[PDB]
């Protein structure tokens, strides 16, 4: 999901990034503390500001 | 009127089956230039699907359009040889054949339905009723398709099976042209699968049933002239459905949800529903004209907004469902816009006001007079030097005068009652003897 | 709210008016429309020209616009002033501010009427109280 | 976003400023914010409609007739609601007779 978000931010389509982000949230509960959670968040935050 | 900057190609392509032929014929009727191409696009589509009636009727209008000296289509090829674009004529064999095959087809489907009734498996009976139902819609027979689907109903055994049928029934109900049936059946469909689920069908749902039903309701209400409610149901429709080639193309939802909101909505509602919404946002993006219109109206950009608005007007008027509403909504956008202008200004200069609404001072004067009397704008024109002022209402003057007046009429009715009671008690009324 | 049509109607309907003999009253209803048409303008405008009043009301003479409000000034159906330098009419509209003692006394007089009206009703309600109910 | 942030500061600053006056001039606020009269005029219009500035404009003298013209009102409107029900009530009661 992260690599996909890294491609979709460079390609620049706002729509797909929003769906990717919601779909990634469901998985989040059983994750511990990783780097991946900030990377995914980072795109979500920007889309929220828009 | 005319305005040929309605892309004919897109309007055809975005539709299919009966809805396409029907719509195309509406636009050909209202616009002069666009008619010719519309009749050919209609005829190419009518040759497929298999319907006889449209072929006779559309070809009849084409036979007027060429043959007369009124139109320019008689001397247009200046001789009829063969070519490739050449006005066609009726084919005596095609019209019998289409009907013959349609009828023959119906018989195959009936024979199939008969064994499914014999086998007594409910789902096979229901599928049959769908197969007979769908054929009646290709041949052109509007009524019989609804009867087939009605029968389908007591063979249900799942929330999905109810959903398929109601949508199918909705397809038919548009052609009968009664909107109230769409609302009963959409509600029925919405209620049946757990009030449109309770989980999002897990992560997401493959095809949004939710989006189809709101958009059908929104079309029904627009027409009803329930306009505020029509924007309200429709905005929630998303691009999930992708396209609808048997009820409402995705271009028209953007137009409908925008223009239908702008007329009747106040500022709080505009920001909350049309602007902040992720859902409507794909639609706003789809055509920038609808979007620019909303912001420009909101920003007090009325001069840019109305200029884009007149240009679009005649195009939106060629649209079948949308056309009687253009005038009603446009008036509502202007009279709301007039209030909306006077809210921040105690004292406004009329020349700026006139220029913003794109009418002359004189015209604008007569519109305002109407708003002061009928409408709520408590303002007075100083027409001497053209300044719009600046009436302060007084909560006291209106209550005191009313209390005193109300007191006169209360007493008078009481006096009137004593006189009524007086003849009744001593028992006289008018008599001929 | 158009006098020209009302006028044409009165000649169409004429024989009825005469046989029923509420002639002359029917004439007043026509003048009262012209009064209404002038008075609605007041609500809308602070200042309006006489030429402008005259075209819209269909008086067709600014001289008559000035004559019509002046009749109404004496009557006290309108609060207005005429500016013959500018060729305007200025509307006022401020008979009461509602904080006058004049208004207090008027409201006080209206209460005495109510208290007597109630007293008529009490004697009449009591009268039915004496009568046996059905 | 930076353009929006600039507008955001100026808009909050305006709401603080507004309070000592009931007549404040547009070239005075434009000068204080550090922009021309026309963008301030456009901001004010949008602000009254959103109701984060209270009042109306006098464009034939370049003033803001800010609102602090409040008094009571609450008594006067309650008497109006009371006054409208009494008309409907008298009409109703007298109409019951025969």
């Amino acid at each position: 999901y992260a690599l996909e978000i890294q491609m979709y931010t460079a390609q620049k389509n706002n729509k797909k990034l929003k769906a990717l982000y919601e779909q990634s949230l469901h998985i989040k509960s059983a994750i511990p503390h990783p780097l991946i959670m900030g990377v995914i968040r980072e795109c979500g935050g920007k889309m929220h500001l828009r | 009127v005319e305005n040929p900057s309605l892309d004919l190609e897109q309007y055809a392509a975005s539709y299919s089956g009966l809805m396409r032929i029907e719509r195309l014929q509406f636009i050909a009727d209202h616009c002069p230039t666009l008619r010719v191409e519309a009749l050919k696009m209609a005829l190419s589509f009518v040759q497929r699907t298999f319907n006889v009636d449209m072929y006779e009727e559309i070809h009849r209008k084409l036979s007027e359009a060429t043959r007369s000296s009124l139109r320019e289509l008689q001397n247009a090829p200046d001789a009829i040889p063969e070519s490739g674009v050449e006005p066609p004529a009726l084919d005596t064999a095609w019209v019998e054949a289409t009907r013959k095959k349609a009828l023959l087809k119906l018989e195959k489907l009936d024979t199939d339905l008969k064994n499914y009734k014999g086998n007594s498996i409910k789902e096979s009976i229901r599928r049959g009723h769908d197969d007979l139902g769908d054929h009646y819609l290709d041949c052109g027979d509007l009524s019989n398709a609804l009867k087939c689907y009605s029968r389908a109903r007591d063979y249900c055994t799942s929330a999905k099976h109810v959903i398929n049928m109601c949508l199918n029934v909705i397809k038919v109900s548009v052609y009968l042209q009664n909107w109230s049936h769409v609302l009963s059946y959409v509600s029925k469909a919405e209620s049946t699968p757990e009030i449109a689920e309770q989980r999002g069908e897990r992560d997401s749902q493959t095809q949004a049933i939710l989006t189809k039903l709101k958009c059908a309701a929104g079309l029904a209400e627009l027409a009803a002239r329930k306009y505020k409610q029509a924007a309200k149901c429709l905005l929630l429709a998303s691009f999930d459905h992708c396209d609808f080639p048997e009820l409402l193309s995705p271009s028209n939802v953007a137009i409908y949800g925008g223009l239908c909101a702008l007329a009747t909505f106040d500022r709080q509602e505009l920001q909350r529903n049309v602007i902040s919404s992720s859902s409507f946002k794909l639609f706003l993006e789809l055509e920038p004209q609808v979007r620019d219109i909303i912001f420009k109206f909101y920003e007090s950009k009325y001069a840019s907004c109305l200029k884009m608005l007149d240009e679009m007007k005649d195009n939106l008027l060629l649209d079948m469902y949308l056309a009687p509403h253009v005038r009603t909504l446009y008036t509502q956008i202007r009279n709301r816009a007039l209030i909306q202008y006077f809210s921040p200004y105690v004292s406004a200069d009329m020349h700026r006001m006139a220029a913003a609404f794109n009418t002359t001072v004189a015209a604008l004067e007569d519109e305002l007079t109407q708003l002061i009397l009928e409408g709520l704008i408590s303002a007075r024109v100083d027409s001497h030097s053209k300044i719009l002022y600046a009436r302060d209402v007084d909560q006291r003057s209106t209550t005191f005068e009313k209390s005193l007046l109300m007191g006169k009429e209360f007493q008078r009715r009481a006096k009137a009652m004593m006189l009524r009671a007086a003849v009744l008690r001593n028992q006289i009324h008018v008599k001929s003897p | 709210n158009n006098p020209s049509e009302l006028r044409n109607l009165v000649n169409k309907h004429s024989e009825t008016f005469t046989r029923d003999n509420n002639m002359g009253l029917v004439k007043q209803c026509l003048s009262s429309l012209y009064k209404k048409n002038i008075q609605r303008l007041t609500k809308t405008f602070l200042t309006l020209s006489l030429q402008d009043m005259a075209s819209r009301v269909q008086l067709s003479g600014p001289q008559e616009a000035e004559k019509y409000v002046l009749h109404m000034i004496e009557d006290g159906e309108i609060f207005a002033s005429i500016n013959q330098k500018d060729g305007m009419v200025s509307f006022h509209d401020n008979p009461e501010k509602y904080n006058n003692p004049a208004m207090l006394h008027n409201i006080d007089q209206e209460m005495l009427k109510c208290i007597e009206l109630d007293e008529r009703l009490k004697a009449m309600d009591q009268e039915i109280t004496v009568n046996p109910q059905f | 976003h930076i353009e929006e942030l600039l507008r955001n500061i100026r808009t909050q600053v305006l709401i603080k400023l507004i309070k000592p006056y009931t007549r404040i001039h547009i070239p005075f606020i434009s000068k204080e914010l550090n922009i021309d009269v026309a963008d301030v005029e456009s901001l004010l219009v949008q602000c009254i409609l959103d109701n984060t500035i209270h009042g109306r404009i006098d464009q034939v003298n370049q003033l803001l007739e800010l609102d602090h013209q409040k008094r009571g009102g609450a008594r006067y409107t309650a008497l109006d609601k009371w006054t409208n029900q009494l008309n409907s009530l008298n009409q109703a009661v007298v109409s019951k007779l025969a």
